RNA sequence: AAAAAUGUGAUCUUGCUUGUAAAUACAAUUUUGAGAGGUUAAUAAAUUACAAGUAGUGCUAUUUUUGUAUUUAGGUUAGCUAUUUAGCUUUACGUU
RNA sequence: AUUGCUCUUCAACGAGGAAUUCCUAGUAAGCGCAAGUCAUCAGCUUGCGUUGAUUACGUCCCUGCCCUUUGUACACACCGC
């Protein structure tokens, strides 16, 4: 609605994707609760950024990585290893390409596809070594909020790179694959997997 | 799987014989003022909440 | 309604037994040790092999025909420890968590009146 | 070498029969559906988009996504 | 495998107790750089092959048609661990 | 083969065991430049900017160091006597 004439010309698509919605990449960032206490506040779709990139001075005080957009924080894990350091541009775009992917598959909110995959990821009790004379006992341990989203985002990233290590499927692709995955809990992927492993090791040790 | 929603009240203090795991003080969500002292391994504040396995089982400073 | 027995928790340091008793003594309904569940030498004691054990003997207990025990605790004794072992409690808290019904808990270790000589000489046990 | 590089007519009327189904077409999902090697596929892919049956979703090199009608 | 029909003292094919004929090749990186002396001791594997004593069942079963076949195809251990509907290795057995 | 370039040869290596280094923000890591030496040679170095994260923001488990109290036949001081 309403097309201003700008001297410098713009795309049509462009104009029609701005102003009236608070709008994501293309598509809408609307949506996504989680329904469940804990990663809520930690997993922050209440800020609508219309790309996943930013100065972002998050590292700084504590619990600012909280605030900082998931999106951003998907395209840092996957910047991950030295061969692919730095280079954000191309994280982004990953993740671009990620989303795309979602969006095709059963139509569906792509943000909340992801969002639900690290829901499904983050682990629920984990082990921590004690010291405790001498010999390795581990007591099993409740995980804090913040700390499950981050252990969920890496094990997604980390899940992706081990299926791109030879072969087609483009890293982005398999990422999307693995937040499928997450999404209908199938224990299929390999974060999932991982997840399931510290819980019985807990169960263990209790 | 029977799960525990929890919530924190209270950070009792960094423990374990190494850094990375801190004692709390739970007033859980549903059904609550019942208070336990459970261990949190990462980043704690107050008003955090606590998904868990294993509810009513108090744990102690780590040696 | 209960049909009863005694647990009879022989909990010595580097050993956990759960001997389950009729109310006389003489007609036993299980032995189950703790070096019987976990064949480590070292993990006899244990508590995880000590809880096995226990969780054995309810079992057997099922079997047969019981609903509820009464916890005698034995400590090695007399010349030895006096100390209830590391997997005493945690035989106990398995045996809780069965379900095999507890009455009337406790500790008749053998402490005597002024023991026979004990273990180690005069100068002792010099690791 | 682990095949699927070989090309064929019955393999080409195979590949066509059809662009219609599946919710993304992507070089890698073509290879190994075990379909004519990644170069191939992309060819296909190509020819599928000349009149409708799929359309694009990206256009980037190598990160190729096309979907169904319409 | 499918099918038409001849004939054998009606017919047909589930294994049990026996002894002999044969396939686990070849080797090298290594073993103390080359030669000799022992596969020391130990030890045959069920697998295929023909016939017995018939529970079976009368043992041996022939002459001709339809297709490139159309037939029914694929895969199992052994150990460790309180990750025990899971984790790690994954044919061990003098060493490879 | 100083080094550069041109064609040709296409080896090992499918993320590396026991171990152990460095790191807390424009840092880490990547990326190149830069002077230094220099007639000629950069895989080095002191700087520089570009791209730019993950995870703590704690603890004394290890390692070292520091103190205090203790014990000392040591004072060239535990490689001691
Ligand atoms: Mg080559
Ligand atoms: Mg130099």
């Amino acid at each position: 609605f309403v097309p201003v004439e700008l001297a410098t010309t713009i795309p049509v698509e462009i104009q029609q994707a701005q102003q009236e919605i608070k709008l994501f990449n293309k598509w809408s960032f609307e949506d996504v609760e989680v329904k469940d206490a804990s990663l809520v506040d930690y997993i922050q779709i209440s800020k609508p950024i219309y790309v996943a990139h930013t100065a972002g001075r998050y590292a700084n005080k504590r619990f600012r990585k909280a605030q900082c957009p998931i999106v951003e924080r998907l395209t840092n894990s996957l910047m991950m290893n030295g061969r692919n350091n730095g280079k954000k541009l191309k994280a982004v775009r990953i993740v671009k390409h990620t989303l795309e992917i979602i969006n095709v598959l059963t139509d569906q909110n792509p943000l909340q596809v992801v969002v639900d995959a690290i829901i499904n990821s983050g682990p629920r009790e984990d082990t921590t070594r004690v010291g405790g004379g001498g010999a390795a006992r581990r007591q099993a341990v409740d995980v804090s909020p913040l700390r499950r989203v981050n252990q969920s985002i890496a094990l997604l990233t980390i899940g992706a790179r081990e299926a791109a290590f030879r072969n087609i499927k483009t890293i982005a692709e398999t990422l999307a694959e693995e937040l499928i995955n997450a999404a209908k809990g199938s224990s299929t992927s390999y974060a999932i997997k991982k997840k399931d492993e510290l819980e019985r090791v807990a169960k263990s040790n209790r | 799987t029977p799960v525990t929603l929890a919530k924190v009240i209270k950070v009792l203090g960094r423990t374990g014989s190494r850094g990375g795991v801190t004692q709390v003080r739970v007033e859980f969500l549903e059904d609550t003022t019942r208070t336990i002292v459970r261990n949190v391994k990462g980043p704690v504040r107050e008003g955090d909440i606590l998904v868990l396995m294993e509810s009513e089982r108090e744990a102690r400073r780590l040696r | 309604s209960q049909v009863f027995g005694v647990a009879r928790i022989f909990a010595s340091f580097n050993d956990t037994f759960v001997h389950v008793t009729d109310l006389s003594g003489r007609e036993t309904i299980a032995r189950v040790t703790g070096g019987m569940k976990v064949k480590a030498d070292r993990d006899e004691s244990s508590p995880y092999a000590a809880m096995l054990a226990a969780q054995d003997v309810a079992a057997k207990c099922k079997e047969v025909g019981i609903t509820a025990v009464h916890i005698k605790i034995r400590a090695t004794g007399g010349t030895r420890s006096k100390t209830p072992g590391p997997g005493g409690q945690a035989a106990l808290r398995a045996l809780a968590r069965s379900g095999l019904r507890i009455g009337r808990i406790e500790d008749v270790t053998p402490v005597p009146s002024d023991s026979t000589r004990k273990k180690g000489g005069r100068r002792g046990r010099r690791l | 070498a682990k095949h699927a590089v070989v090309l064929d007519q019955d393999k080409f009327d195979r590949i066509m029969k059809e662009a219609p189904t599946y919710r993304y077409v992507s070089v890698s999902v073509l290879v190994d559906r075990f379909k004519l090697g990644g170069s191939l596929a992309r060819v296909a892919l190509r020819h599928l988009e000349n009149e409708g049956i799929i359309k694009p979703v990206s256009k980037h090199s190598k990160q190729a996504i096309y979907t169904r009608a319409t």
